[PDB]
């Protein structure tokens, strides 16, 4: 059972997680982006509610 | 084997109870003392001097010779407190104030 | 997920049709297979769940003590094969038989995707530990234990019952997965207030919180070995799961509801923890301690951040692990002596030297020695509540302190100075109680080596 | 690739095979204390060679070879310092504890339980080599209570004796005073740095608070005995006098300095801190010496002009000089 | 010895049957929930030419 | 078995509602429950000041 | 849900003839093999108090008791599905002949609806 | 020990309840079986039923 | 070594001095590495030329597995499940990335730390301003959503946040 528990494939998506984040850093840096965003969502498809006071 | 006369019991109010109670805890009734009656649930158990158990004799041979204890005699409400690897209370060189105020 | 619940109830037959002399080999050995079969749900996902069917879901919460559970059993048969040996067979088998009830109850407990399902089962649980109580225990005051654990129980579930059926008629559904998905603010009113005390209550009475804890040390001074142990290994976490599973609708009234809860915890774990300091029985000692540690735990999910979730994760299986060990040395103890007086038999680490490495262990585990999972909790959970609050950390370094104070001091009285003299019937140890404290501490020990393992879905 | 890196986990490593074989047959013969002797013997003359390696260039490392659990943004492993500091104390201690051995050996001939003496020795020296090459914090607390575990066992070595386990409770809660302040600090820079690794808090501590220095400055006060946690080491003496030349004289009790030489970084920016160190420094200095001054029992003298060494490596801290500290330990 | 053992030892088949029979039912079970079987929008897959389900 | 039986089981039958045992229960009851509560209280309104009004520097905390 | 004068109901009638448009519970279903584990039951506990070898004291009274309670629960499966049957047929028609009690709501995305956030600190 | 866990945790909650139920259970269930009593009770709860709930 | 990539784990380009040896006596180092290349670093070179020779008989690959884009959280209904679900589980996995993205930025932190020496504050100043940028933006994202986070309380927590953003704007703008 430890041996089991020892092999048990990466169904967590660590290596997964690790690859997708090298690949994205390799992107931004050559293309000057500003590595991670403030926004999570793109805001042009957020309608904000009007004030107006 | 214990029967039931033989455990603790309420506040002895009367000397013969009190008489009882010394009996049961194999000790004189002169010696016999509870603590006093008020709402802490010592009821009838004697109040032993607050000796600590280094202040024991170790030259006498006790039943338990690390405790310093015999088989029968009445047992400290707070035997577990003086064992002789916690608080003891033996008689000092200096006096407890003498010593506070210099070391404050 | 039937493929653990079906072995389980075929354990019931095989008990009841095996020889008189047979009950223990086969159900020792089945219900090892029955673990190493649950040890394949710890292969959890990063995503939202292993959703088995309608009726049952596995989680990375869930795994961990599901495997807990089956690995509990066959300890709980060897611990009990000695003083049940001069039982007829018919009850040792109905003895049997509530253990193998109750780990069902357990399993289905646990996956239970539905909340008035789990509150079925939640409740189911009482009845097997009830009788194991009130029937193999050794002392007249088991009854007056049993009733204790039984309206203590009750006097918080009926509430909850009444809020789970109010929230499926406002809501719509008590299923985990809407009740996430679908989750709205709860409003700063009274009527809220009442469904969040009743949604509260009834998980915060099993931990036990410091004020309503008065049951546990007599149901566990008073139960039989393997009684004890299910009680400190796994039924004190259901009240952490289900309060982890249900804190998720009760946002964002938990910050001003908390605070009741969070002082009685942060004082009454130094209160439990100075309590062990003077106490004269050792089974009444480690269930205190062990209020201590869930009262940490209940600090944990109160403060409900990802720190503190895997620290209350990690925490719940450690003790479970840790208690269930000290239980079965009291009970070594006590199987020789009859007395269970912790000042009564003294230096035996003369007599029994393997037994007080033992105990050593025992003691440095409960201790929270690093890098064992017990710290890992403890670490996680005190990071997480310095995070909340600066001022937290006196309480956490003085319940630190006391702790250990009380965990060499439960080793040194039972294991070091001289032996008493008059005791002359201590035996040498068995193989039945070795292999148990073995097979309570190299699992701890090989967890370390894994902890993602026991850090929950915050990991 | 380079040796200078084998060589320093090679040391390690061969520290640790005479605990697997503590199962094995020699353990129950009489040639264990010899054949641990030798061990000790062979990692000492074997770290000599970094000593020279850094004598010669200065190389210095971090070795992060073993993955441990990763929390969110803060991954854990299994990391090595290989500073000055590490390739300096190593052999040193190699060296006193080659010799303690060997003194042992003629010391404790007639003890029956000589091999779990030794295996105790061994286990010491291992926990406290944790504590000196650690990178992060939780591996250094691992070797902090891993040397605080062998001290109690090893003050309570005569088991029958009350006050033997009596002195190892006191230094397990004295100790446990110190481990306060420092699970404060671990806490504090996990909340605010987002690491336990050295490398990220000096990194961004350039103006270090007093909060986390204060809890290191507590925890090494518990470690090293000066004046408010002082009466364990005198007390501790109950021990076979190996353990007291070892343990409580050169090695253990220098951990709580070490900490704070560890952090040095940190602490020269901070006056307040640097100011109590040297205070604490100096009282447990004098006090110590004045109570050795007129003491009858042998070991306690000494224990005491230890306990004035270290208040002397606490003033040397506390004049922001860690290196000359690291010199006199 | 065949068929005398077999009354004393029958009892050992049936843990091991439960759990045949268990993960029989959990495919059973699982066979009634494929209302969205290769129609998520995350794994939304061509057939292979000699595929029928993408999973069963 | 008598020192065992007065320091556990005999407590209760002994017990009398006292001025004195009243006010001791509810003081070393509930008054360090209202204490450490007045302290976590305000520490934390505090702390929830100061970072509505944004000076609290909460640079790289990023784990909670 | 007051069914009992529900227009066109046959006074004392278990199932009616439009019960016949569902489909039978099928023979294998959980809950008859649950009816059957039932009548299991109460044949060892029959031969249990009068006294008996519990497993095999009666085969024939044991058959007849798993048999009887596996036919009740078939009939009594049937009438069940057929009265929630009922249930949603009138509440689909009610709900269809009042669409103004019903309304469709409009549809209204998360990025354009504005939920308060709580924060935990 | 003694003064919060033995005493007045004890007070508050469990005995509280137990001695409350039993004083309730004694006054309800401490009938002399007299039916004179029962009818006049009887006679009293139906004047009170019809001068209270209409 | 080519198992990572050098852009995304950069290193300087390790200028080493030249042994300048101002004296004709032996040092130990050099004669002492020499005997532990011999004895160590040549039958461990033999022994990983065995296993990767076995290895190339032997070859076989493993896969990156890739997930296309799907709606998120903002083009879902009020209480339409399917795309909740989908959305939810894109939301995740994106937080997971950003958690890496984060290690990465603090381990060139770290690294660049151990490598400058005595001069790290003044020659690590770059991977400071990237580890200060990179800890903004997670902070902003995720910070305080708790046990029980989702995708709707980060929108919700992002939506607050701009609605301040304009408001201060507007004052700043009418100011
Ligand atoms: C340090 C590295 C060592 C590597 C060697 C491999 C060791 C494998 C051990 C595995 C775990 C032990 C199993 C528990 C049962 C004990 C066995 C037994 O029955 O004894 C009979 C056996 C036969 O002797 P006997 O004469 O017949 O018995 C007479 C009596 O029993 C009387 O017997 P005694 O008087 O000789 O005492 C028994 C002994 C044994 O009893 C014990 O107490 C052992 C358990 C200690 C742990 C306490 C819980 C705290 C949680 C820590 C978690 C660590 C686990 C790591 C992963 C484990 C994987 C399963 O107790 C001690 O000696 C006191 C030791 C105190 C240790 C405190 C230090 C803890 C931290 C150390 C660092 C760990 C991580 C390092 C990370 C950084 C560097 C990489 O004796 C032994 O074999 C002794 C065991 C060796 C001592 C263990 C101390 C070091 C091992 C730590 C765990 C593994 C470290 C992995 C890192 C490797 C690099
Ligand atoms: C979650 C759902 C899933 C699980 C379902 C659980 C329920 C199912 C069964 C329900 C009831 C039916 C049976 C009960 C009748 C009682 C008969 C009895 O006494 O046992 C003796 C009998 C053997 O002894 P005997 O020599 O014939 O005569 C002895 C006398 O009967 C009397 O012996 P004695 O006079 O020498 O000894 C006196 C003893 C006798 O007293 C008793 O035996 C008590 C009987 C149990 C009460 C039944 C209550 C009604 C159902 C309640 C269920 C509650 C569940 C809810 C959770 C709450 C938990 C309490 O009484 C005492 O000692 C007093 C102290 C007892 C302590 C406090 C009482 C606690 C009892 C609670 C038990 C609850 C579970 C019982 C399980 C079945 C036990 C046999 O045991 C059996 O063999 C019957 C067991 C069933 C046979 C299974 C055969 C199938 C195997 C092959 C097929 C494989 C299946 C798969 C097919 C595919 C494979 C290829
Ligand atoms: C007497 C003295 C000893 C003599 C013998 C000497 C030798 C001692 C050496 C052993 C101890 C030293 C520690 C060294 C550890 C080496 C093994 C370790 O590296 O493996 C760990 C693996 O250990 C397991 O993960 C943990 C053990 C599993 C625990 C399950 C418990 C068993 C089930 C029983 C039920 C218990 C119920 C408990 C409730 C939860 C971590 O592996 P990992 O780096 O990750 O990756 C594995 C390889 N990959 C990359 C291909 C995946
Ligand atoms: C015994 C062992 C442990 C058991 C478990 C103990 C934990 C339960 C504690 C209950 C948590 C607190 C209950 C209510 C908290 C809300 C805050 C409120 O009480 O304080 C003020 C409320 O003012 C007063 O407190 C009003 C209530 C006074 C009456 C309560 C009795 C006080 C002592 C009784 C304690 C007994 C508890 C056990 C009962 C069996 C706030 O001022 P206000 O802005 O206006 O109200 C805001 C809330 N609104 C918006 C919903 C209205
Ligand atoms: C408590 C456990 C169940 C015990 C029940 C007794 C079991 C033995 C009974 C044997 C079968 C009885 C059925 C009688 C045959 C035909 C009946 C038919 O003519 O009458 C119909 C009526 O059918 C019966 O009412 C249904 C009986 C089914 C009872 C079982 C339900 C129990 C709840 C589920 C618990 C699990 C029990 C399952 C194991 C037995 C039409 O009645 P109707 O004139 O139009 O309306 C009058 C009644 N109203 C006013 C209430 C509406
Ligand atoms: C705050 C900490 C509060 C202290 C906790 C007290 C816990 C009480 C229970 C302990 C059990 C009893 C016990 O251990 O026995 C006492 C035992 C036996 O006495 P011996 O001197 O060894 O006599 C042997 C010869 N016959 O000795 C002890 O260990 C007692 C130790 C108590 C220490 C408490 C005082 C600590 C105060 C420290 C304040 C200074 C802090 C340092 C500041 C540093 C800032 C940079
Ligand atoms: C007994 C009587 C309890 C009185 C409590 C009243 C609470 C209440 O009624 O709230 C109802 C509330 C919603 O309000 P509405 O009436 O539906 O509408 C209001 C808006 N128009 O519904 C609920 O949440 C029901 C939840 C159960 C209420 C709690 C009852 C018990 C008290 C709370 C539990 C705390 C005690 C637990 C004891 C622990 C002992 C170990
Ligand atoms: C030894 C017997 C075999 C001898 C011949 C082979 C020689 C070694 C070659 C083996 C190849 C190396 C190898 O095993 O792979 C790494 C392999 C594990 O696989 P990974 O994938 O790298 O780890 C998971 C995270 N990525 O490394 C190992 O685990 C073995 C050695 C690692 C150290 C052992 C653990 C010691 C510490 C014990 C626990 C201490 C507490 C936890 C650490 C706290 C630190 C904060
Ligand atoms: C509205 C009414 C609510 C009623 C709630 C009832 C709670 C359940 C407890 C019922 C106990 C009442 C009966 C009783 O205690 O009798 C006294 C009885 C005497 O013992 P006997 O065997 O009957 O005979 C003695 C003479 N030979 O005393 C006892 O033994 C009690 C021992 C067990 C105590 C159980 C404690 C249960 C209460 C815990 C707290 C929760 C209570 C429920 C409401 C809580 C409020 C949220």
């Amino acid at each position: 059972g430890s041996t089991f528990v020892a092999y048990l494939p990466d169904y967590r998506m660590q290596e997964w997680a690790r690859r997708e984040a090298e690949r994205l850093v390799k992107y931004r840096e050559a293309n000057g982006l500003p590595l991670m965003e403030s926004n999570c969502f793109d805001p042009n498809k957020i309608q904000l509610p009007e004030d107006e006071d | 084997h214990v029967t039931k006369d033989m455990f603790p019991g309420p506040y002895p109010k009367t000397p013969e109870e009190r008489a009882a109670a010394a009996k049961k805890y194999n000790m004189r009734v002169e010696d016999y003392e509870p603590y006093p009656d008020d709402g802490m649930g010592y009821g009838d158990y004697p109040k032993l001097p607050d000796r600590s158990q280094q202040e024991r004799d170790p030259w006498y041979d006790w039943d338990h010779p690390d405790l310093r204890l015999n088989w029968g005699e009445p047992i400290h409400w707070d035997l577990d407190m003086y064992i002789r690897n916690r608080v003891d209370t033996s008689p000092t060189p200096v006096s407890w104030n003498t010593m506070c105020k210099h070391l404050f | 997920m039937l493929k653990i619940i079906i072995p389980t109830t075929m354990l019931l037959p095989m008990t009841w049709m095996s020889k008189h002399n047979m009950i223990w080999i086969n159900a020792t050995v089945h219900s090892l297979l029955i673990s190493l079969i649950s040890l394949s749900l710890l292969n959890q996902l990063g995503e939202n769940s292993l959703n088995f069917s309608l009726t049952f879901f596995s989680d990375s919460l869930s795994a961990p003590l599901l495997v807990l559970t089956t690995w509990l059993l066959p300890l709980m048969l060897m611990a009990s094969q000695s003083h049940l040996s001069k039982e007829t067979t018919t009850r040792k088998k109905l003895y049997i038989t509530m253990l193998i009830l109750l780990q069902l109850f357990l399993i289905m407990t646990f996956t239970a995707t539905e909340l008035i399902l789990f509150y079925i089962l939640f409740e189911a649980t009482l009845v097997p530990t009830l009788i194991i109580i009130t029937r193999w225990g050794n002392q007249t005051e088991r009854l007056n234990a049993g009733l204790y654990f039984l309206f203590y129980t009750l006097a918080g579930s009926l509430p909850l019952l009444v809020a789970l059926v109010y929230i499926q008629n406002t809501t719509g559904s008590l299923n985990f997965l809407i009740i996430h998905y679908w989750s709205h603010p709860l409003s700063n009113s009274w009527s809220n207030i009442f469904m969040w005390l009743a949604c509260i209550m009834a998980f915060m009475v099993k931990m036990p919180l410091y004020g309503l804890h008065l049951w546990l040390p007599k149901a566990h001074v008073e139960a039989p070995i393997a009684g004890s142990m299910v009680l400190a290994a796994v039924l004190l976490k259901l009240g952490g799961y289900g309060m982890m599973r249900i804190t998720t609708i009760l946002n964002p009234l938990t910050n001003y509801m908390a605070y009741p809860f969070l002082m009685l915890s942060m004082w009454g774990m130094i209160m439990t923890s100075s309590i062990c300091l003077r106490q004269t029985d050792l089974k009444s000692l480690i269930a205190y301690s062990s209020v201590s540690h869930m009262a940490l735990v209940i600090v944990a999910i109160m403060i409900q951040t990802p720190w503190s979730f895997m620290g209350a994760t990690a925490l719940m299986i450690a003790h479970g692990l840790t208690s269930s060990m000290l239980f079965c040395l009291a009970n070594t103890n006590y199987e020789r002596v009859h007395s269970r007086t912790m000042i009564l038999a003294r230096g035996l680490q003369t007599l029994l030297p393997l037994m007080a490495t033992w105990w050593l262990v025992a003691s440095l585990t409960n201790l929270a020695l690093p890098p064992s999972i017990n710290l890992i909790g403890e670490l996680f959970i005190i990071t997480a509540s310095f995070s909340w609050s600066n001022i937290t950390i006196i309480l956490m370094g003085m319940n630190m302190m006391i702790t250990a104070l009380y965990s060499l001091y439960m080793l040194i009285t039972t294991q070091r100075g001289k032996y008493t003299h008059h005791i002359n019937n201590i035996k040498p140890s068995f193989t039945r109680e070795n292999a148990l404290m073995a097979l309570h501490i190299l699992p701890l020990l090989l967890l370390t080596l894994n902890p993602k393992m026991i850090l929950g879905p915050l990991y | 690739m380079n040796p200078f890196a084998s060589l320093t986990l090679t040391t390690l490593t061969i520290l640790t095979i005479p605990i697997m074989m503590s199962n094995s047959n020699i353990y129950k013969t009489n040639l264990y204390p010899n054949y641990v002797k030798t061990t000790v013997s062979y990692a000492f003359t074997l770290s000599l060679v970094p000593l020279l390696m850094f004598m010669h260039t200065g190389q210095e490392m971090i070795i992060s070879n073993w993955h441990w659990m990763t929390l969110q943004t803060v991954e854990l492993s299994l990391s090595f310092k290989m500073d000055y500091f590490s390739v300096m104390f190593i052999p040193v201690a190699l060296f006193v504890t080659w010799s303690i051995m060997e003194f042992s050996m003629w010391y404790m001939h007639s003890d029956p339980f000589i091999n779990r003496f030794f295996k105790y020795l061994l286990l010491f020296l291992i926990t406290m080599m944790i504590l000196v090459t650690a990178n992060n914090l939780f591996q250094l607390f691992i070797g902090w209570e891993g040397v605080g575990i062998m001290s109690f066992l090893l003050i309570g070595w005569w088991h029958g004796r009350t006050d033997a386990n009596t002195a190892a409770l006191q230094a397990i809660l004295y100790n446990r005073i110190g481990d306060i302040g420092f699970v404060l600090s671990m806490a504090w820079f996990l909340t605010h740095s987002n690491a336990w690794d050295l490398q990220q808090i000096f990194m961004l501590n350039n103006e270090c608070p007093n909060m986390p220095l204060i809890g290191l400055l507590l925890a090494a006060a518990g470690k090293s005995a000066q004046f408010g946690l002082h009466p364990w080491l005198p007390s501790a003496m109950e021990g076979p006098t190996p353990v007291s030349a070892l343990l409580h004289s050169s090695t253990m009790v220098v951990a709580g300095v070490f900490l704070l030489i560890r952090f040095y970084p940190l602490m020269e920016t901070n006056k307040l801190v640097q100011t109590m160190t040297l205070c604490l420094g100096a009282i447990t200095t004098l006090f110590t010496a004045l109570c050795a001054i007129t003491q009858n029992d042998i070991k306690k003298i000494v224990a005491f002009s230890t306990s004035s060494q270290l208040g002397l490596m606490m003033v040397t801290i506390g004049i922001n000089q860690p290196h000359l500290a690291f010199l006199h330990i | 010895n065949v068929l005398q053992i077999v009354r004393d030892h029958w009892v050992h088949i049936l843990v091991p049957v439960g759990f045949v029979f268990g993960c029989y039912l959990d495919r059973r079970s699982d066979e009634k929930l494929t209302a969205f079987r290769n129609k998520s929008l995350l794994f939304k897959r061509e057939l292979r030419p000699n595929e029928e389900v993408t999973w069963k | 078995i008598r020192w065992t039986y007065a320091r556990s089981a005999n407590i209760y039958p002994n017990f009398r509602p006292t001025p004195k045992t009243s006010l001791l229960g509810a003081l070393f009851g509930i008054g360090p429950l209202f204490f450490w509560y007045y302290v976590f209280k305000t520490d934390r309104d505090k702390k929830e000041k100061l970072i509505q009004e944004g000076k609290l520097d909460q640079t790289f905390n990023i784990s909670y | 849900t007051m069914m009992s004068g529900r227009p066109g109901r046959v006074p004392l009638q278990f199932l009616p003839n439009e019960a016949r448009s569902l489909p039978p519970p099928k023979l294998t279903d959980p809950r008859l093999v649950y009816m059957g584990f039932l009548g299991y039951c109460s044949g060892l506990i029959d031969n249990a108090i009068r006294r008996r070898p519990v497993v095999s004291a009666g085969l024939h009274r044991q058959l007849l008791y798993v048999t009887s309670f596996v036919f009740f629960g078939y009939y009594l499966l049937k009438r069940q599905d057929y009265m929630y049957a009922l249930r949603d047929h009138d509440m689909f028609a009610y709900v269809k002949s009042h669409p103004e009690d019903f309304p469709e709501k409009d549809k209204k995305t998360y990025g354009e609806i504005l939920e308060e956030f709580h924060p935990v600190r | 020990s003694s003064l919060l866990d033995l005493i007045w945790l004890e007070t508050i909650l469990p005995k509280t309840t137990s001695f409350i139920q039993m004083k309730m259970s004694i006054m309800v269930s401490n009938q002399k079986g007299l039916i004179k009593l029962y009818f006049l009770s009887f006679l009293i709860t139906i004047m009170i039923s019809m001068t209270l709930f209409n | 070594p080519d198992s990572w990539d050098k852009d995304v784990y950069p290193e300087p380009p390790r200028r080493t001095p030249a042994p300048a040896p101002q004296t004709s006596l032996p040092n130990p180092v050099t004669y002492l590495t020499k005997i532990f290349d011999l004895l160590v670093d040549r039958p461990v070179t033999l022994a990983r030329e065995f296993i990767e020779q076995q290895h190339a008989k032997n070859r076989y690959y493993y896969y990156h597995r890739e997930f296309r884009r799907v709606p998120d959280i903002t083009e879902c209904e009020e209480k339409d499940i399917l795309c909740m679900f989908e959305a939810e589980m894109q939301w995740r996995r994106d937080y997971k990335v950003d958690q890496e993205i984060v290690n990465i930025i603090q381990e060139r932190l770290k690294a660049c730390q151990q490598r400058e020496g005595e001069s790290y504050r003044q020659n690590c100043a770059k991977e400071l301003e990237q580890f200060t940028q990179v800890s903004k933006a997670f902070q902003d994202r995720y910070s305080d959503l708790g046990a029980h986070y989702s995708a709707r309380k980060c929108l919700a927590k992002q939506k607050q946040r701009m609605l301040a953003e304009r408001k201060a704007a507007k004052e700043a703008a009418a100011a």
